[PDB]
């Protein structure tokens, strides 16, 4: 069934699983027309498919050409996500295919179940966690490859950089979700925290800065303060 | 007009014949049921006074043989039986009727209700859903499960309804996943109508039979089958016009006949709201929507 705080450690066991997030698949800017009506212009999107144990991210870039001439785009986007996840699973060797796929939004359950009918043994699950994966486009290098794409494209990342050399996948996921929650609540503050010190750089083959263990403790503390703050600024507390 | 006599009535029982019913007391001198209209299937059904649990009964067609009910004190139920011999069947009935302790099937001449509920129901198809080939009549009761229910445990006592499952490879063409799930016309017209049922009359017959088993026996898997067959039509964008017209008539008489007090368990809110207000056919069931709204507006 559903994934929640009670079965949280299942994410880091040795059964291959993938989180799928569709928030950023169908992305638009809203604008006025010359006649003063409103219109949308789509921009490139992405499916966020992540193995929480390994950090492997399968970033499927959704080019705006896939919406041309289509109707009911918000509904299509869910089926397009399910099509691409299904195509990803089929592309993986049997021993790499997931045993579970956890969707971050319940509206993905039926589209993905129908597309995975050929895989009756892969469990499709919702979650009660409020995960901050929509903030993936706040990661500069991920945003950059999405916006630059001129055609459909799959790009592979490790969202944990080299963290697993020093920490467990539970701790790596906790760090990731804290960073993303901060980036979602106040992108600018979050990004200032991460880059304020120009002596700490992002390796060409990484997404986040090369912090020592001690600097990550400081950074992690600053992100919590930010999240608590914004929670005050928002609610006045 | 045909007759289903009774050897005796040894236990207190409410007896149903089609949509009619009457109470018989323990060892009352009850002889059976006469004047049963020929040309329709019928169902004779039973609820014991001492155990309202297990409604049970028999689907039959008097053109297919001579039938009578007698109580079995070992199995503790009223059993339907056949007399292959005719003269002796008429002979046994002959003494019993001058002494007229036999209820008359009480049909009003204006009344097409039973016909409207059984228009497409055939005994030959009933006997394929209820498998017991040594008898010409079919036993059903409250607790029998369907083939599909057993997939999710005795197969000889199952209701072999046609399996409908909207999230199945049968229902969904590879490459038309979104199209076929949101518009089931492929599944209805090609898979089920052309493929399995062959024509809409057979489809409607199973639908009507599932409803009647839900209503008369409170058979839950039958209710699931009735709603599934309605939803597959309502969720198809492309349905022959004659099937929609006839569906509206079928459902109207089903809703009309349903006991007012059983609506809470026999009607699925989701399906009916979807079918009448969201589905492709939301505007095609005028009679059914009108009676539903005037009789069960709470459900909606
Ligand atoms: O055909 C029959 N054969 N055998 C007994 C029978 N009975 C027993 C007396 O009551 C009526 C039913 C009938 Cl009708």
């Amino acid at each position: 069934g559903a994934m929640n705080s009670s079965n949280y450690a299942e994410l880091f066991n040795n059964d291959i699983k993938l989180f799928v997030d569709d928030t950023n698949v169908y992305r638009v800017t809203v604008h006025k027309t010359f006649e003063g009506n409103v219109a949308t212009k789509a921009i490139n999107g992405c499916i966020f498919t992540l193995n929480p144990k390994t950090g492997h991210l399968f970033l499927k870039i959704i080019h705006t050409s896939v919406w041309a001439g289509q109707k009911r785009l918000s509904q299509l986007a869910k089926w397009k996500t399910a099509e691409e996840v299904s195509a990803l699973v089929r592309s993986l060797p049997k021993e790499e295919q997931p045993k579970q796929i956890i969707v971050t939004r319940k509206a993905m359950l039926d589209p993905l179940e129908v597309h995975m009918l050929d895989f009756p043994n892969i469990a499709i699950r919702p979650t009660e966690l409020r995960l901050p994966f929509s903030a993936a486009m706040s990661i500069d290098k991920l945003s950059d490859v999405v916006m630059k794409a001129t055609e459909p494209q799959m790009v592979l990342f490790n969202i944990y950089d080299d963290w697993l050399d020093r920490i467990s996948s539970y701790t790596a996921f906790s760090r990731l979700t804290l960073l993303l929650r901060a980036l979602k609540t106040n992108e600018e503050s979050a990004k200032m925290i991460l880059l304020s010190d120009p002596t700490i750089t992002i390796k060409s083959y990484h997404l986040w800065p090369s912090f020592t263990d001690e600097q990550w403790i400081t950074i992690e503390s600053q992100m919590r303060d930010l999240i608590l703050t914004e929670y005050g600024r928002k609610y006045n507390v | 007009m045909n007759t289903v006599p009774f050897t005796s009535a040894p236990i207190e029982v409410t007896i149903g014949i089609d949509q009619y019913s009457f109470n018989v007391k323990e060892n009352q001198p009850f002889h059976g049921i006469k004047d049963i209209p020929i040309g329709h299937v019928h169902v004779i059904h039973f609820q014991h006074a001492d155990n309202s649990s297990m409604r049970y009964g028999y689907w039959f067609d008097c053109r297919m043989g001579n039938f009578y009910i007698q109580y079995d004190p070992k199995d503790g139920l009223y059993k339907m039986m056949e007399e292959r011999d005719g003269a002796k069947f008429e002979n046994i009935v002959h003494n019993f009727k001058e002494r007229q302790m036999m209820v008359s099937y009480p049909k009003i001449d204006e009344d097409d209700t039973w016909y409207n509920l059984t228009e497409f129901v055939q005994m030959d198809k009933i006997r394929k859903i209820v498998r017991k080939d040594e008898n010409q009549f079919s036993y059903v009761d409250s607790s029998m499960t369907t083939v599909q229910e057993n997939e999710l445990s005795d197969p000889a006592h199952s209701l072999n309804y046609t399996v409908i499952n909207f999230k199945s490879r049968e229902a969904i063409r590879p490459g038309h996943e979104m199209e076929d799930f949101l518009d089931k016309s492929y599944y209805l017209n090609t898979v089920m109508l052309q493929g399995i049922f062959k024509n809409s009359s057979n489809y409607f017959g199973e639908l009507q039979f599932a409803f009647l088993n839900a209503m008369f026996f409170g058979n839950y898997g039958s209710s699931l089958q009735w709603h599934a067959m309605i939803e597959l039509i309502c969720s198809s964008a492309t349905v022959p016009k004659h099937m929609l017209d006839k569906l509206d008539e079928i459902l109207y008489y089903q809703i009309k006949t349903l006991p007012e007090q059983y609506s809470d368990i026999l009607l699925n809110e989701r399906v009916w709201n979807i079918c009448l207000y969201s589905s492709f056919q939301k505007n095609s069931l005028h009679n059914t929507e009108k009676i539903m709204e005037n009789k069960y507006p709470e459900l909606l």
